């Protein structure tokens, strides 16, 4: 089987990571009261 | 080449990433039927009148079970041993409470399985092997003939199959006890021996290779690394396998010859399990265990108990609570 | 206090999934060659 | 003239005999002869179950359900003195026979109602002045509908009335009170009423057939829950004879 | 076995089931690799029995590990594929079964059982009509217990008249 | 909640019989 | 106010005697002379009002009179429990050794 | 052989159901009653107690809701009631004279019961094919005193055994005889392993 | 709280004493023996052939 | 404990007159009962009619009294009823009806004479498991 | 039913914590200089 050309390698550096992570948290901590009501 | 042909070839590919082959024909509807029916039953099956005295046994998800409780639940004592098809039911709202699905399941997968065994043979034929694989398989197999369609047969009646659930499993397997003490049947025995036995020399084979292997990796990598699929050169030492074992025991005692220990890993197991299913299979016409109730008598004539008596009084437990309202005369004869 | 009962696990898979998915992410890229 | 081989596994067995469209004559009833039931056969054809409304004011209706319990219904080889009374009516009471059949029939929804269908004790009378029995002859008359299960029977916790646990062992330190219903078991005997409506009759034979109705309660469970009320519908044969 | 079904519940309890799956699949594993050997052999002889036809110091495989594969990869969908990794799970899945049912059993030495699940008992208690292959066994449990109780346990010096025996119907 | 559970895991399982037969790594000989 | 009856009865005469109205037929087998012949014809002919009734069950010979007249101090009469006379329970109620 | 090993196997299972189910050509007076014949034969003993000692069996309801002596098959037939129920099926010359058009006959029931009937009934109940290996007579709980162990639990039994253990010499015999036609009975050539000429799974 | 001490007697007034359940039991009959181990009364399964029972 | 003359000497008759058997008649008579009896009476219980049982207290209370040895000849020569209103030859072994319980056909006096002692004495021996059935065991 | 409330979670994580972990080393694995 040929292999796809069209593969491309992704990334998510440790600054995004902290981002995202940041956004996680930050979004639970504020919708959970919402969630437990 | 015709239609029919090239359909015959397909069939019988060694290409397949599955085989199929004509015992796969029979095979994959049948199984597949059986699954459905199963997965659908489990999950949303409603209760079951299994001995046929009109107290529905509840076995699915949706109805009040959990994973280790629910079942499919065997047919209904008032059906017996006759066929009970859908197409019997008036509705199949009848059929659910008469445990029509346990009929379709257990029909369905021994038919499968059976054919399951045949493909093994076939597919080592196709590939130029030998052929006895299928014949280890008829070990299991048997052994789910025995609890699934013969013991209902001796018994006269479907609603005695084992259950298709764990705790109905553990149901038939008390009930059993109770009633043929297959504890002390020695083909039980030696089923017990067999698995047992089986699994000691599962554990003692492998930590044997295990403990032999050839170095070829580092000790920061894995030692399965140090074999390749399809090497011609065997991965462990032998000699020092047998130098060990032989010593742990005695020389001869011990297995020189990889194809006669193979062989014996092979054949300890599958005779034992051999020995299980003929044990189903034959107190399935009430040929029971020993009973050695009240055997030992002293010299005046009291009874003194040994270990089976204690056996016997468990056994009375079990047989006079177990279907609590479905006997009305004092001899439980099937 | 009489909390809705489904508050918990949604919080928990709030955080977890999405979290995950990031650490997974970022874990394999640290691995890639150079 | 079947054999038990010409007829075992056809579902004839759970069917009352019938009789020819021919029979519509009158079978003569002597007042200074005595007459028994020989054989009364009841064949249900439809179950009905009066649903349940919430308002409590409602209209509430008989409803269709499903058999689930198969050609296992029907009562047959009942047999009973058939008194010729002061003012010409009869009266069929009813000494022995197959009376009773467990069914079970299910509701659209699923939910299943077991029944006692039965016409034990039997005491069913005619209008006054029978000198023939005829297609406009009726019995209406009343019956027992003892409980569904009898008293040894034991719930799936063991639990019974004349036998069993009186307790729920499994919960050894919960409150009684909230379980009293389910742990003490109780033995209902209720009413149920009849009519036969006869609409053939071989005055030659004594033999008459038609429909019935009934009405009584369900299964109760023992005490457990309330019982539900049940209409039945069907054919009934008798074959009448002087005694 | 007998007394820890009925006074255990020992057959309910996931660390037997774990051991269960072990022995059994102990067993299996035996079978299926003993046999998948024995059909696999290279012919290494002229022999119709073919057990002279391997040599103790032979350095070759007496078997083919490629064509198990691939038998074992069309018949059941997955195969081994590496002979360490074999041996080392025909090792490791008896001796983690015997290990749970171990555990399991250190647990019943304190009577901390795997013997009800709570909600079927509340659902059972409160409904007569409820019935599963659990309360079937937890019956059978019952009548166990007290019609062995007395000579298997007779330091407690048990007198259970007849009619406080647990009984079904006519039994 | 129960069901659904019980069933969810069950059909993952499924889902890993599908990958791990057609998505194993393919066995190569050296 | 649920009662179990049968243990409720177990506190009146039929928990001391064998209570003519209602007591499993196997009873009669406690007593010289009254298993089977009497048994049978005691149970079909029940229910009685007073114990003494029993000797008027028609056809009756004088001995068989004499043998229930000896163990009339036996006998006992309470109200017919239904629970305890359906399902012919006093000809077999589902008891055995 | 391995044709002949699987139609010996099949007559084998044969020969077990034919001795456990038919009373016929395995005469119950020489091979004792069936287990279908003893069951219904208990049912039988004591609707005849019972119904002596003044009960109407017709109309006697067991606990369950089911008649405690007859009920009715899923067809309708009259049948004995209890758990030997699925046994309706079993037929015998000393319970065909009760039997009518719509199975068991409550009139014949009632008034035609012969000794030699009720006689018949209580050997069959108490010689029941139940018993252990040692020849202990009755249920695996039953106390040492009867020798017994059915004629037709040992036929059935033997019979079982040798048509499984036929089956697996069909196997054993039929793979080997394709195997060895087909030329690899042995073993794998090395040099001309078939696999190794087959494209891969993947 | 303490319910107190419980005492049981039989209509001859003879004090009557419940046995205790084993560890080993999830459950347990109830059984009325006299100070001597003799059984005086319980709690019957079967109701037909009782001779112990509280009412008795 | 031993199988002493005291254990084997058991009721001839209703007047108070005993018999005491030998060690061999004991066997003798269990033998013959477990012979012609057992499949219906084994360990002192009938199992055609459990109601009945072979309980010396049981036999005591039966019309005319089965409790000694002249009693159970009898009864195995003309069985009846427990109340002797009925003669039950034709259900119930016999020598009456030995011709349709061939078993009973080579049964002499002296065979009579050791089943009878047997079921008198069994119970000296197992005390409450004669007649007991499985609640006994 | 009256089941345990912390069953559920229990389940949960019970199931994505270990599997979230293999994920994630097989991930990195992956993506690994072949
Ligand atoms: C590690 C390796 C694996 C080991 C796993 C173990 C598996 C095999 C274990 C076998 C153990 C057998 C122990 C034998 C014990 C014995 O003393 O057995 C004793 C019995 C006889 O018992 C007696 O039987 C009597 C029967 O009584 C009856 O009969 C009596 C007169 O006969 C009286 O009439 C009496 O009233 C009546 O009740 C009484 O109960 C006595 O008390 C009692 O001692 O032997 C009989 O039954 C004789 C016939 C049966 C023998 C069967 C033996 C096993 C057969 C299968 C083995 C495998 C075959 C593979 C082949 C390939
Ligand atoms: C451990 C040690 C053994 C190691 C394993 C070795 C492999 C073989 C083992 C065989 C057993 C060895 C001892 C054999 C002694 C024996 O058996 O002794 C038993 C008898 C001789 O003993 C007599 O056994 C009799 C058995 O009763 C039989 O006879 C009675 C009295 O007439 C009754 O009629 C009763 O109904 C009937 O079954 C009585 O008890 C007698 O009192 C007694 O003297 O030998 C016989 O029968 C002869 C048996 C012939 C072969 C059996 C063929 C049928 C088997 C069916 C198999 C299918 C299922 C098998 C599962 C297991
Ligand atoms: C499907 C059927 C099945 C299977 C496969 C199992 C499997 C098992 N059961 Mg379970 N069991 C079952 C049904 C089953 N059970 C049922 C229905 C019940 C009723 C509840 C039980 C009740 C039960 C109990 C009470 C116990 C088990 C235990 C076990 C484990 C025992 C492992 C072992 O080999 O110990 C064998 C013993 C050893 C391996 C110890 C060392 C042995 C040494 C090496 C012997 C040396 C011998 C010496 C050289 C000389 C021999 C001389 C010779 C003459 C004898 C194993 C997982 C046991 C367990 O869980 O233990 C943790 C246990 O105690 N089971
Ligand atoms: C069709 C086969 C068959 C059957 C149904 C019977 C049945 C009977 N025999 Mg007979 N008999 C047979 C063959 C058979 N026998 C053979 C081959 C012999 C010569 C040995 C005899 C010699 C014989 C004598 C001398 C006596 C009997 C007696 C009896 C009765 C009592 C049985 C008993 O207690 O067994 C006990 C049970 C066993 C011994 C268990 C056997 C288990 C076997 C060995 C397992 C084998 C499995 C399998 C074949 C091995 C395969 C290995 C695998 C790896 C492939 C019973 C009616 C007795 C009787 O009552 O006569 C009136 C009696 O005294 N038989
Ligand atoms: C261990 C060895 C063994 C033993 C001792 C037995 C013993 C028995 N087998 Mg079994 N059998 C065995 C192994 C064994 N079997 C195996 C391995 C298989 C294959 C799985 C079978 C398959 C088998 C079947 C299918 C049947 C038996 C049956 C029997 C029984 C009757 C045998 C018979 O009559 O044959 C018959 C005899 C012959 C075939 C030889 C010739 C017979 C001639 C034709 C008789 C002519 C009679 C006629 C009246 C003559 C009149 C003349 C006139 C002019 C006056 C007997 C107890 C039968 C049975 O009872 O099953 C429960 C039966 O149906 N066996
Ligand atoms: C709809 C719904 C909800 C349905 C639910 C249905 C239902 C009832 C589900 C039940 C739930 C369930 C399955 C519960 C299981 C419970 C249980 C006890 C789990 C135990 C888990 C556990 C960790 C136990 C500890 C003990 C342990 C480690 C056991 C491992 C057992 C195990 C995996 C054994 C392996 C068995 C197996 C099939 C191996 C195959 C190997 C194989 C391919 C061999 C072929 C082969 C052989 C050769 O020789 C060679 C050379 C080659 C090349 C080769 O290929
Ligand atoms: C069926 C349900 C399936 C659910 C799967 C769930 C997956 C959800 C994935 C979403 C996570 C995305 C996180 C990206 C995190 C991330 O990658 O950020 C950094 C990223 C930088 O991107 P670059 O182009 O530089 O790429 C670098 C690469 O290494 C990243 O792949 O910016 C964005 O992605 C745009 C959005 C930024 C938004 C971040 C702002 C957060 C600031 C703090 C907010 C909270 C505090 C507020 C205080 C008041
Ligand atoms: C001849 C006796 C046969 C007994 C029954 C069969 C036993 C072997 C079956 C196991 C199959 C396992 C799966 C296939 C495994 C497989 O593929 O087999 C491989 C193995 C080797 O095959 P070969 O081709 O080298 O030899 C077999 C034929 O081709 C003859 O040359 O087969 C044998 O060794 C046959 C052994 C005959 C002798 C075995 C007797 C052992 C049991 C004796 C009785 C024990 C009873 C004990 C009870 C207490
Ligand atoms: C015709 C179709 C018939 C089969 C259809 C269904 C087949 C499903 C077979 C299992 C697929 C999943 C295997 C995952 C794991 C997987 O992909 O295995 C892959 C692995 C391949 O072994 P290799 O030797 O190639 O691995 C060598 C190195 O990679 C080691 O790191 O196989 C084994 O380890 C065999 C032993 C474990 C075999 C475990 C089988 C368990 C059976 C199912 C038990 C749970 C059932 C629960 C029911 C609710
Ligand atoms: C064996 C020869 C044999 C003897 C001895 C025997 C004795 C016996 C007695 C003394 C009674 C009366 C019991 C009592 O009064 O309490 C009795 C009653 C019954 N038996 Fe019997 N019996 C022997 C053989 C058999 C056999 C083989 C059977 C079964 C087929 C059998 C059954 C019965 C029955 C039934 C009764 C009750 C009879 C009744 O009163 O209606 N017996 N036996
Ligand atoms: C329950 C919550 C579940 C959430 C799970 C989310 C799933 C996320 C899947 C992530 C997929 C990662 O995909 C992975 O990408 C890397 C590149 O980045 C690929 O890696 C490939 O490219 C890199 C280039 O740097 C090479 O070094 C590597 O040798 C090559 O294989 C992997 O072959 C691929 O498997
Ligand atoms: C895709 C098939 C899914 C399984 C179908 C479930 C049966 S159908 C199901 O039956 C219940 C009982 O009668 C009803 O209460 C419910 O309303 C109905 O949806
Ligand atoms: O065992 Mn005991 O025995 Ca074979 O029947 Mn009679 O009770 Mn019932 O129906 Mn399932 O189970
Ligand atoms: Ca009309
Ligand atoms: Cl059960
Ligand atoms: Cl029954």
């Amino acid at each position: 089987m040929e292999p796809n050309p069209n593969r491309q390698p992704v990334e998510l550096n440790r600054t995004s990571l902290y981002l995202g992570l940041l956004l996680i948290l930050v979004l639970a901590l504020l919708f959970s009261s919402y969630f437990f009501n | 080449a015709n239609l029919w042909e090239r359909f015959c070839n397909w069939v019988t590919s060694t290409d397949n990433r599955l085989y199929v082959g004509w015992f796969g024909v029979i095979m994959i509807p049948t199984l597949l039927a059986a699954t459905i029916c199963f997965v659908i039953a489990f999950i949303a099956a409603p209760p079951v009148d299994i001995d046929g005295i009109r107290e529905p046994v509840s076995g699915s998800l949706l109805y009040g079970n959990n994973i280790i409780t629910g079942a499919v639940v065997p047919s209904s004592n008032a059906i017996g041993l006759h066929f009970y098809p859908i197409w019997e039911a008036a509705s199949l709202d009848e059929w659910l409470y008469n445990g029509g699905p346990y009929q379709l399941i257990i029909f369905h997968f021994l038919l499968g399985a059976s054919c399951y065994m045949g493909r093994q043979w076939e597919l080592s034929y196709r590939l130029g092997m030998r052929p006895w694989i299928c014949v280890a398989y008829s070990a299991p197999l048997a052994s789910a003939f025995a609890v699934f369609l013969i013991y209902p047969i001796g018994q006269g009646s479907f609603s005695d199959g084992m259950p298709l659930g764990i705790s109905g499993t553990f149901n038939f397997m008390i009930v059993f006890q109770a009633e043929h003490n297959i504890l002390m049947h020695p083909f039980h025995q030696l089923g017990v021996a067999g698995v047992f036995g089986g699994a000691l020399f599962c554990a003692m084979h492998g930590s044997l290779v295990t403990s032999s292997l050839i170095r070829e990796t580092t000790e920061t990598e894995s030692a399965n690394y140090g074999y390749k699929f399809g090497q011609e050169e065997e991965t462990y030492n032998i000699v020092a396998a047998h130098g060990y074992f032989g010593r742990l025991i005695f020389q001869y005692a011990s297995f020189n010859n990889s194809r006669s220990l193979h062989f014996f890993l092979a054949a300890w197991p599958v005779v034992g399990v051999w020995f299980a299913a003929l044990g189903i299979s034959t107190m399935a016409f009430n040929l029971n265990g020993f009973n050695f109730n009240h055997s030992v008598i002293d010299a005046k004539g009291n009874v003194i108990n040994t270990w089976a008596d204690i056996i016997n009084r468990a056994n009375l437990g079990m047989e006079v609570m177990h279907e609590r309202n479905a006997h009305n005369f004092p001899l439980d004869l099937a | 206090m009489e909390v809705n009962q489904l508050g918990l696990i949604a919080t928990a898979l709030f955080v977890l999934v999405p979290s995950v998915f990031l650490i997974i992410l970022y874990v394999q890229t640290e691995s890639q060659q150079k | 003239t079947l054999t038990y081989d010409d007829i075992v596994g056809t579902g004839l067995a759970n069917k009352c005999p019938t009789l020819d469209d021919t029979a519509r004559g009158a079978y003569p009833i002597d007042s200074s002869q005595t007459y028994r039931i020989a054989r009364l056969c009841l064949q249900p054809t439809t179950f009905l179950v009066k649903e349940e409304p919430k308002n409590k004011r409602q209209e509430a209706e008989f409803v269709p359900t499903k058999l689930v319990t198969r050609e296992t219904t029907s009562l047959d080889q009942i047999q009973g003195e058939l008194k010729v009374n002061s003012d010409g009516s009869l009266t069929f009471v009813e000494e022995d026979g197959i009376d009773f059949q467990p069914v079970t029939v299910q509701m659209a929804g699923g939910e299943r109602i077991p029944l006692l269908f039965t016409v034990k004790n039997l005491v069913a009378s005619t209008q006054p002045n029978v000198t023939s029995i005829t297609t406009s002859t009726d019995f209406k008359g009343e019956f027992n509908v003892p409980s569904y299960r009898t008293a040894n029977f034991l719930d799936p916790k063991g639990r019974g009335l004349a036998s069993g646990y009186d307790s729920a062992i499994a919960l050894p330190q919960a409150k009684e009170e909230e379980l009293a219903r389910a742990n003490v078991k109780r033995f209902s005997l209720t009413k149920g009423q009849i009519s036969l409506n006869v609409a053939k009759v071989d005055g030659r034979t004594g033999e008459i057939a038609g429909t019935f109705e009934s009405e009584q309660l369900s299964d109760d469970d023992m005490g457990a829950h309330e019982p539900h009320e049940v209409k039945i519908q069907g054919v009934f044969y008798a074959s009448i004879e002087p005694a | 076995l007998l007394f820890f079904q009925g006074f255990h519940n020992w057959t309910l309890n996931p660390f037997h089931m774990m051991g269960v799956a072990g022995v059994l699949g102990g067993a299996l594993l035996c079978a299926i690799h003993g046999a998948t050997v024995e059909n696999t052999l290279f012919q290494d002889g002229e022999g119709a029995s073919t057990f002279r036809a391997f040599n103790p110091t032979q350095a070759e495989e007496t078997y083919s590990m490629v064509t198990a594969n691939r038998f074992w990869s069309q018949i059941f969908g997955i195969a081994f594929s590496n002979k360490r990794w074999l041996h080392f799970f025909m090792l490791f899945v008896p001796v983690t079964g015997l290990w749970m049912s171990a555990i399991g059993v250190v647990g019943l030495a304190l009577n901390l059982r795997s013997y009800d699940f709570i909600s079927q008992e509340i659902r059972a208690a409160e409904d007569p009509e409820f019935e599963t292959f659990y309360t079937k066994n937890l019956l059978l449990n019952e009548g166990i217990r007290a019609w062995m109780a007395p000579q298997d346990q007779p330091h407690e010096n048990f007198v259970f008249p007849e009619e406080v025996l647990p009984r079904g119907n006519a039994l | 909640m129960e069901t659904i559970t019980y069933v969810f895991i069950f059909a993952c399982i499924i889902a890993l019989f599908f990958f791990a037969i057609f998505f194993r790594e393919p066995p190569r000989i050296t | 106010e649920l009662v179990n009856v049968v243990d409720e009865k177990l506190g009146t005469a039929y928990g001391e005697k064998i209570d003519l109205n209602n007591t499993n037929i196997a009873a009669f087998i406690q007593y010289r002379g009254l298993y089977p012949t009497l048994a049978k014809l005691i149970v079909k002919n029940a229910p009685y009002e007073s114990v003494e009734d029993v000797l008027n069950i028609p056809g009756l010979t004088e001995r068989q009179k004499q043998i229930l007249r000896e163990n009339l101090e036996h006998f006992t009469v309470t109200e017919v429990e239904t629970a305890l006379v359906e399902g012919g329970d006093r000809y077999n109620n589902g008891l055995y050794k | 052989l391995s044709y002949s090993l699987g139609a010996l196997s099949m007559m084998g299972f044969i020969a077990t159901c034919f001795v456990w189910f038919n009373n016929t050509v395995y005469p119950s007076e020489f091979y004792g009653p069936t287990g279908p014949e003893a069951s219904q034969a208990q049912a039988m003993t004591f609707l005849i107690r019972d119904q002596k000692l003044g009960a109407n069996v017709g109309s006697a309801q067991g606990p369950t809701g089911l008649g405690k002596y007859l009920m009715r098959s899923p067809t309708g037939e009259i049948i004995f009631g209890g758990e030997t129920m699925r046994f309706w099926d079993f037929r015998g010359p000393w319970l065909e004279p009760l039997r009518g058009p719509n199975g068991l006959d409550l009139n014949k029931i009632k008034n035609d019961i012969q000794p030699w009937q009720e006689r018949r009934a209580a050997e069959y109940m108490t010689h029941a094919p139940l018993g252990s290996l040692n020849s202990v007579g009755g249920v695996a709980t039953e106390i040492n005193s009867v020798n017994f162990v059915s004629p037709r639990s040992w036929l059935a039994t033997s019979h079982f055994v040798l048509a499984f253990f036929f089956l697996v010499g069909h196997l054993w015999h039929a793979g080997r005889a394709r195997a060895a036609a087909a030329g690899f009975e042995k073993g794998i050539d090395r040099e001309s392993e078939p696999v190794l000429s087959m494209p891969s799974l993947d | 709280a303490w319910k107190g001490h419980a005492v049981f007697r039989n209509k001859e007034g003879e004090e009557l004493f419940v046995r205790r359940m084993p560890a080993f039991f999830e459950s347990f009959p109830v059984i009325l023996t006299d100070k001597n181990g003799v059984v005086k009364a319980d709690i019957p399964f079967r109701r037909a052939e009782s001779k112990y029972s509280f009412e008795q | 404990a031993e199988l002493t003359p005291e254990v084997l000497t058991v009721p001839l008759n209703s007047e108070g007159k005993t018999i005491t058997l030998t060690e061999k008649q004991y066997l003798e008579g269990k033998r013959l009962f477990q012979y012609a009896c057992a499949s219906c009476h084994v360990g002192g219980i009938t199992k055609t009619n459990p109601s009945l049982d072979l309980r010396t207290e049981t036999l005591a209370l039966a019309t005319p009294p089965r409790d000694n040895i002249e009693g159970l000849v009898d009864y195995m020569k003309n069985p009846t009823t427990y109340d002797g209103e009925q003669e039950i030859a034709e259900v119930h072994p016999s020598l009456r009806s030995a011709d349709i319980f061939p078993k009973m056909r080579n049964l002499t006096e002296k065979d009579l004479v050791a089943i009878a002692g047997h079921i008198l004495v069994e119970p000296k021996i197992l005390g409450d498991k004669w007649g007991g059935g499985k609640v006994y065991y």
